[PDB]
Order: structure tokens, then sequence, then C-alpha cells
């Protein structure tokens, strides 16, 4: 059934599973026309497909050409997501195929179930977790590959960098959700926290800076401070 | 006008014959039902006074044989049987009619209700849904599960309705996932009408039989099937005009006949709201929409 706080350790067991987040598939800017009507302009989007145990991220870039001449784009985006996750599963060797796919939004359940009818043993689950994967496009290197794309593209990343050399999956996923929640809540303040000390860099082959174990504790504290600060600003608390 | 005689009525029972019903007392001198209209299927149904559990009954056509009811005190029910001796059967019926020991099928001349509920229902199609080839009549009761319910446990006692499943490979062509899921026309026209049922008359017969078993026995699997066959049409953008017009007639008479006080157990809120207000066919069922809004405005 639903993935919630009760069954959280299941994310880090040895059963292959993927999170799918469709928030950033269909992305628009809204603007006035010459006649004073309103129009949208699509920008490149992405599917965020993540193995929370290993950190492997399958970032399928959704190029604006896929919307050309199509209607009901917010509906189509869910079915295009399901079509691309189905295609990813079929592309993987059998021993790498997931046993579960957890969708971050319940509107993805029917589209994904219908595209995965050929895989009756892959469970398609919703989640009661509020996950901040919409903020993926606040990670500069992810935003950059999506914006530069001139055609449909799959790009593979490890969203945990080398953290699993030093910490467990559980801890790496907790760090990732804290960083993405802070970037969702106050992007400018979160990026300043991450880049504030010039001497700590991001390796060419990484997404995040090269913090020591003690620096990660400081950074995590500063991210929790930001989130709490913003909650007090929002609610006047 | 055909006759179903009864040997006797040893236990107190509510007897239905189609949409009619009569109460019979324990050891009342009751010997059956006469003046049954030829040209239709019929259903003779029972609910025991001392145990309203198991509604049960028999679908039959007097053109197919001479049928009678006899109580079995071992199995504790009224059983339909066939009498193969024509002269014996005629002489039994004649004696019971002469002694006025039979109720008359109470059909008003102006009243087409039963024809309207059974227009497409054929005994040969009933005998394929309910499989007991040694009898010419078909036993149904309140507890019999459908092949679909059983998939999700005695297969010989099942209702073999056609399985309808919107999230199945049968309903969805690989490559047309969004198309086939949002517009069920493929599944209705190619898979169901052209493939399985062969024509709209057989599809409507099964829909009508499901409704009747839901209404007369409170058969839950039958109610599920009736709603699935409605939803499959209403969820199709491409339906022949004759089928939409006939469906509106079919559903109007079914909603007209439903006991007002069983609307809570016999009508699915989701399916009816989707079919009348959201679906491709929301504007195609004018008579059904009008009776539903006037009789059951709470459901909607």
């Amino acid at each position: 059934g639903a993935m919630n706080s009760s069954n959280y350790a299941e994310l880090f067991n040895n059963d292959i599973k993927l999170f799918v987040d469709d928030t950033n598939v269909y992305r628009v800017t809204v603007h006035k026309t010459f006649e004073g009507n309103v129009a949208t302009k699509a920008i490149n989007g992405c599917i965020f497909t993540l193995n929370p145990k290993t950190g492997h991220l399958f970032l399928k870039i959704i190029h604006t050409s896929v919307w050309a001449g199509q209607k009901r784009l917010s509906q189509l985006a869910k079915w295009k997501t399901a079509e691309e996750v189905s295609a990813l599963v079929r592309s993987l060797p059998k021993e790498e195929q997931p046993k579960q796919i957890i969708v971050t939004r319940k509107a993805m359940l029917d589209p994904l179930e219908v595209h995965m009818l050929d895989f009756p043993n892959i469970a398609i689950r919703p989640t009661e977790l509020r996950l901040p994967f919409s903020a993926a496009m606040s990670i500069d290197k992810l935003s950059d590959v999506v914006m530069k794309a001139t055609e449909p593209q799959m790009v593979l990343f490890n969203i945990y960098d080398d953290w699993l050399d030093r910490i467990s999956s559980y801890t790496a996923f907790s760090r990732l959700t804290l960083l993405l929640r802070a970037l969702k809540t106050n992007e400018e303040s979160a990026k300043m926290i991450l880049l504030s000390d010039p001497t700590i860099t991001i390796k060419s082959y990484h997404l995040w800076p090269s913090f020591t174990d003690e620096q990660w504790i400081t950074i995590e504290s500063q991210m929790r401070d930001l989130i709490l600060t913003e909650y007090g600003r929002k609610y006047n608390v | 006008m055909n006759t179903v005689p009864f040997t006797s009525a040893p236990i107190e029972v509510t007897i239905g014959i189609d949409q009619y019903s009569f109460n019979v007392k324990e050891n009342q001198p009751f010997h059956g039902i006469k003046d049954i209209p030829i040209g239709h299927v019929h259903v003779i149904h029972f609910q025991h006074a001392d145990n309203s559990s198991m509604r049960y009954g028999y679908w039959f056509d007097c053109r197919m044989g001479n049928f009678y009811i006899q109580y079995d005190p071992k199995d504790g029910l009224y059983k339909m049987m066939e009498e193969r001796d024509g002269a014996k059967f005629e002489n039994i019926v004649h004696n019971f009619k002469e002694r006025q020991m039979m109720v008359s099928y109470p059909k008003i001349d102006e009243d087409d209700t039963w024809y309207n509920l059974t227009e497409f229902v054929q005994m040969d199609k009933i005998r394929k849904i309910v499989r007991k080839d040694e009898n010419q009549f078909s036993y149904v009761d309140s507890s019999m599960t459908t092949v679909q319910e059983n998939e999700l446990s005695d297969p010989a006692h099942s209702l073999n309705y056609t399985v309808i499943n919107f999230k199945s490979r049968e309903a969805i062509r690989p490559g047309h996932e969004m198309e086939d899921f949002l517009d069920k026309s493929y599944y209705l026209n190619t898979v169901m009408l052209q493939g399985i049922f062969k024509n709209s008359s057989n599809y409507f017969g099964e829909l009508q039989f499901a409704f009747l078993n839901a209404m007369f026995f409170g058969n839950y699997g039958s109610s599920l099937q009736w709603h699935a066959m409605i939803e499959l049409i209403c969820s199709s953008a491409t339906v022949p005009k004759h089928m939409l017009d006939k469906l509106d007639e079919i559903l109007y008479y079914q909603i007209k006949t439903l006991p007002e006080q069983y609307s809570d157990i016999l009508l699915n809120e989701r399916v009816w709201n989707i079919c009348l207000y959201s679906s491709f066919q929301k504007n195609s069922l004018h008579n059904t929409e009008k009776i539903m809004e006037n009789k059951y405005p709470e459901l909607l």
C-alpha cells in the first residue's frame, strides 16, 4: 500500500525501488499577449526517477518539442511520464528492474499502472511523505543540463555524490531531503549556505560540495535553521 | 398462456414471478401460477418467511418445456423440475385450475414493463452465463459469485458474466495506453461488440440479465456487472446512435422498476454521476437523466 513514516526503513532494504516525481515534466511561463490575453510558453522539463538506496538518478529530459500541437498538456504530461518510466524499466536488465515504483503524486498512479500492465509483479505505490523533489531544478548542474537540451535526452547521476562511502542510505536520503526542502523553502539562502566558504568546492563529477563530516553537521544545522526561520516568517511565529 | 404448477407449499414463503410478488402461508392450498405470457423469459423466485437468507429462483421459458415447482425437505428449498409426460402435466394443470388453486400472472394490458426489462434477454444466453446443461431452466441466488469476483470459489456455481476490467491488457492496446484508458471505444466496439458479444443485442441482454439478478436476488456481483456494462458504453466517445438511444430506454425502465427503498444498495453513486454528468455520453441519456433526477436526486 502507501509508503509513509511507519514503513520508512523499507526505502533502504535490498528490494530495488524507484521514486518517480513528475512535478517538473511540464513547465511553463505565463505571459500577456499583444491583444492582452494570457498565453503559456513551455520550457524544458524533466522526470526525476531516483533509487533511494543507491542514489542513482535517471533524469529524463522532456524537451519542449514533445508538447508541439498537443492539447490538455497537464494531462498528457502524466501519460508521457508513465510512458518514459515504462521505457526505462524495459531498458534495464531483468536483475536491475525495480520491484516497486513509488509515485510522489497520486495522479500518476493510473497512468503508470496502465503503462506497466506487462509487469504485473512491479507494485505501483503512492506515498504519504511530502518529498521535496520539485526542487531538483535548484541543483545547478541538473538545471543546466535540462535547459541546454535541444532534444529528448536521458542523463544519469548519483544524487548522493560519494556520501555512501561514509554514511548509510538512510542518512544520505535524510541529508538529500533536508537540502531539497531548504532549497524549495528559500533557494537564495540555501545556495548561500552551500557556497559560503569559497575553499569548499564541488568536484567536476559531483552535484554538491566536498564537505568533511564535521562541515556536513554544520551545513545540516544551518539548513534546519533556514527551514525554521522561514516557517516563522510565513506564519508570523 | 403457460402454467407453472406447484406440488404444494409446505413452508411459508414470498413467491416472486417477474416484477410481481405474493405471500404464501405454511401448508396453504397453493398450486402455482397460470396465464404466464408466452414470448418472454420469466423468473420465479423465493424468499423464505422463516429465513430471509438466500433469496433464490429460476429463469425459464415455457416454450422450452413443461416446468413445475416442488419443495424438497432435504435440501430445504423450492426446486424447479421438468415434466417430460405432456398428458400428465396437462391433467395436473387442468385439475388445479378447475379448483382455482393458482394465482394468475397479473399483467395489465397497457403494461409493457416486463418486455421493456427483458427485450434482449434470451434463455440460450442465460444458460451460458449460468452453466447446468442437464436443465432447460437456470437457478440463481443471492450468494452466487461471478467469475470476476472469483478471480480477485466453486467454479460450477459461478455466474459466467463477461469479464470487464478497465486496467487490463484486454482493455488497453500496447502503444495506445492514454487513448484507450480515457476513451473506451476500442474496448467497447472491437473487443466486446465485434469480438465477444458479436452484436449490441447480446451485450444488452447480458446487461439486462445482470440488472434483474441484482434487483430480484440482491446479487452483488450482478450489480457490479450491470454498472461495468453501463460505464463501458458511457466512457466510449464512439458509440452507434441506435445503441445510445436503446441504452437510454433500457436504463429508464430499470430505474423506473427499482424499489425506491433499495436505491441505497442497488445504485453506485460514482458510476451514475460519472455516466450522467462527466462521460462522453452525459448528454445522450435524456430519459434516464430525467427519471434519475426526479426519483433519486440524493444519489446525484
